[PDB]
Order: structure tokens, then C-alpha cells, then sequence
């Protein structure tokens, strides 16, 4: 003749949770920057025999 | 008389098999009333 109850009392849990993050950078470009490809020496030759 | 006692909204009387009666009764109470019925074969609901 005993009857459930209606739900059980469950345990609470309580979470605590830490995200810590740091992001260092450095960028640095300096000098003189020259030209690598310039134009040569050229030569031609022409001529008519007839 | 055994029932009775268990029980004890709900009426009961003899008659010429055991009579259960009662108007508004919670589902709990009927749900051990059926139960109950199996104690005698005979009983009225």
C-alpha cells in the first residue's frame, strides 16, 4: 500500500570556472631596401650589302 | 472490517458483497482501493 514520492532531493553542485589568457607580440621592419633586377648592356648591328 | 480498518472519504457498506462508494476521491485513494480489491474477489467499486 506505500507510495513513491512525487521526486527525489537531489544534491546542488555549484561550479566556478577561471579562463585566464595574455598575448604579447613585437614586429620590427628597418633597413634600406635596394633594387635586385636592373637593366644590361645592350648592342645592335644593321647592315645592306645589296 | 479489514478493509475498513486499511482504509480508515470513502464509505463502505455490506450489502451482499462488500460496496465501496464515495463522490470526489483522489487518485491516490482509488489506486489503494484497487489494490485493496484483490484481497477479495468479490467487492463492489
Amino acid at each position: 500500500l506505500a507510495t513513491p514520492s512525487p521526486f527525489d532531493m537531489e544534491k546542488m553542485v555549484w561550479l566556478d570556472v577561471n579562463i585566464l589568457e595574455i598575448r604579447k607580440s613585437v614586429l620590427e621592419n628597418f633597413g634600406v631596401d635596394w633594387s635586385k633586377q636592373i637593366p644590361g648592356p645592350f648592342a645592335a648591328f644593321g647592315k645592306d650589302f645589296v | 472490517e479489514e478493509m475498513r480498518e486499511l482504509m480508515g472519504a470513502k464509505i463502505r457498506v455490506v450489502g451482499d458483497h462488500v460496496v465501496v462508494d464515495g463522490k470526489n476521491l483522489a487518485p491516490t485513494t482509488l489506486a489503494r482501493v484497487r489494490a485493496l480489491q484483490a484481497l477479495y474477489p468479490k467487492t463492489i467499486v
